[PDB]
């Protein structure tokens, strides 16, 4: 489902994403739209064999289970399938637990190269929240 | 997105031989998957994940490397692992590997050559193929050289052959010179001949009479 | 239960064909179904896969805008369409499944892109009448000509002569194919009892017996 903006903000605010660990939602819509392009049914497979879920491209080597990858810690304890969904409760609950291993939001690629140090509150300019 | 290459392209063993198939990557791949394919079904995953065997792998299969070569290993060779083993990198987007094709060696034998003159159904239609079976030899090396009217050649052979056979792994051929009507009736020596370890002379199979 | 595929297709170049895969056995929306090419003399390639639960589809860059993948969760049905089919597209397509739980693959669609009409095929009998004694065993023969598409079954004296058969690979000439088979009895058997050999042509409906006569 493509997300839109202001929609994607708006459900992130409310999901505590605002100021969570202390990255304000710019920085989370920002991630979202060069991780996934707002498409929560978003996958990309990596070079070793796991895949990316959903909008907030949240890997199954690490962090939630796909029944494929070797070496599947499953961090976030979730099928990797329930990342997918239309609403976005499972990858916010997992992205929480990402950002808590003292590595910040670097753990996203598309937030390092894309976000990281850009003026990320543009992404709410405009938007009712 | 790598390219994989397999050292080498057929191998022949005996049972209770040991058998090791390499597959080489052009960058790193982190794991390795092969996946064996007996003619005449889809391919079975057979390793996984470097070295893990998948259900219904014998015990005797093992598979290793890391980053750039990996292998396959028998320990006892056995006939039902006369198949083809693929190589797959399973990583941003997959590429398998040429194969290996694993066919039992089981001593020389020699082709038994025979060949037919066109049937009257096809000289009726105006067509005329001569058809040449070299059945039941080892190993598959056969050359087969088509004389008319002497020393010759042609152009419309068309040669097929059959995978090793289960019951006894020999190899059998089939090679087809079609000719017109007229280019047949124009001649009169037909010879199949054939090139093969087994022997110093050809054998030679004809029959020299389109006339009578 | 199983990957139960759709049967082979015949396609003209420029047409789309959709294949199906009925995945049925297990929470379809759950695992990833892959596509997987085979060009007999290429060997495999890997087309790209679909999660059906979701529909998130991931595809191999040489197949990107060439597949679509699609599933219909009421059906357990997965779907590969392939679009402006070129003689290249001729393969055997393969679904299948590569995870933890289970791997199994389905036995695949053959596709043909070819405008070549549907031929019946030609049989004409293989007899040596002088058996120069090649040893004591006879050998006859079927040759089987100028059919459209494949597949061909030969069979002998109604699938009694099972041994000493020996059916090539069909090769292809001019958008036609040959194909020949051998049976071998002992120099007693022929003329004595009868040898017939059973081409039947399913793209047609050529049922055809050949008794080899001298």
């Amino acid at each position: 489902k493509v997300f839109g903006r202001c929609e994607l903000a708006a459900a992130m605010k409310r999901h505590g994403l605002d100021n969570y660990r202390g990255y304000s939602l710019g920085n989370w819509v920002c991630a979202a739209k060069f991780e996934s392009n707002f498409n929560t049914q978003a996958t990309n497979r990596n070079t070793d064999g796991s895949t990316d879920y959903g909008i907030l491209q949240i890997n199954s080597r690490w962090w939630c289970n796909d029944g494929k990858t070797p070496g599947s810690r499953n961090l976030c304890n979730i099928p990797c399938s329930a990342l997918l969904s239309s609403d976005i409760t499972a990858s916010v609950n997992c992205a929480k637990k990402i950002v808590s291993d003292g590595n910040g939001m670097n753990a996203w690629v598309a937030w390092r190269n894309r976000c990281k140090g850009t003026d990320v509150q543009a992404w709410i300019r405009g938007c009712r929240l | 997105d790598i390219v994989l290459t397999q050292s080498p392209a057929i191998m022949s063993a005996s049972p209770g031989e040991k058998v090791t198939m390499t597959c080489s990557a052009s960058s790193s791949v982190n794991y390795m998957y092969w996946y064996q394919q007996k003619s005449g079904t889809s391919p079975k995953r057979w390793i996984y994940d470097t070295s893990k065997l998948a259900s219904g792998v014998p015990v005797r299969f093992s598979g290793s490397g890391s980053g750039t070569s990996y292998s396959l290993t028998i320990s006892s060779m056995e006939t039902e692992d006369a198949a083809t083993y693929y190589c797959q990198q399973w990583g941003r987007n997959p590429t398998f590997g040429g194969g290996t094709k694993l066919e039992i060696k089981r001593a020389d034998a020699a082709p038994t050559v025979s060949i037919f003159p066109p049937s009257s159904e096809q000289l009726t239609s105006g067509g005329a193929s001569v058809v040449c079976f070299l059945n039941n030899f080892y190993p598959k090396d056969i050359n087969v050289k088509w004389k008319i009217d002497g020393s010759e050649r042609q152009n419309g052979v068309l040669n097929s052959w059959t995978d090793q056979d289960s019951k006894d792994s020999t190899y059998s051929m089939s090679s087809t010179l079609t000719l017109t009507k007229d280019e047949y009736e124009r001649h009169n020596s037909y010879t199949c001949e054939a090139t093969h370890k087994t022997s110093t002379s050809p054998i030679v199979k004809s029959f020299n009479r389109n006339e009578c | 239960v199983q990957l139960q595929q759709s049967g082979a297709e015949l396609m003209k170049p420029g047409a789309s064909v959709k294949i199906s895969c009925k995945a049925s056995g297990y929470t379809f929306s759950d695992y990833w179904i892959e596509w997987v090419k085979q060009r007999p003399g290429h060997g495999l390639e890997w087309i790209g896969e679909i999660l059906p639960g979701s529909g998130s589809t991931n595809y191999h860059e040489r197949f990107k805008g060439k597949a679509t993948f699609t599933a219909d969760t009421s059906s357990s049905t997965a779907y590969m369409q392939l679009n402006s089919l070129t003689s290249e597209d001729s393969g055997v397509y393969y679904c299948l499944h590569g995870n933890y739980d289970f791997d199994g693959w389905g036995q695949g669609t053959t596709l043909t892109v070819s405008s070549a009409k549907t031929t019946p095929p030609s049989v004409y009998p293989l007899a040596p009448g002088s058996a120069a004694q090649t040893n004591s065993m006879v050998t006859l023969g079927c040759l089987v000509k100028g059919y459209f598409p494949e597949p061909v079954t030969v069979t002998w004296n109604s699938g009694s002569l099972s041994s000493g058969v020996h059916t090539f690979p069909a090769v292809l000439q001019s958008d036609l194919y040959t194909l020949s088979s051998s049976v071998t009895v002992p120099s007693s058997p022929r003329p004595s009892e009868t040898v017939t050999c059973n081409v039947a042509h399913p793209a047609s409906s050529t049922k055809v017996d050949k008794k080899i006569v001298p």
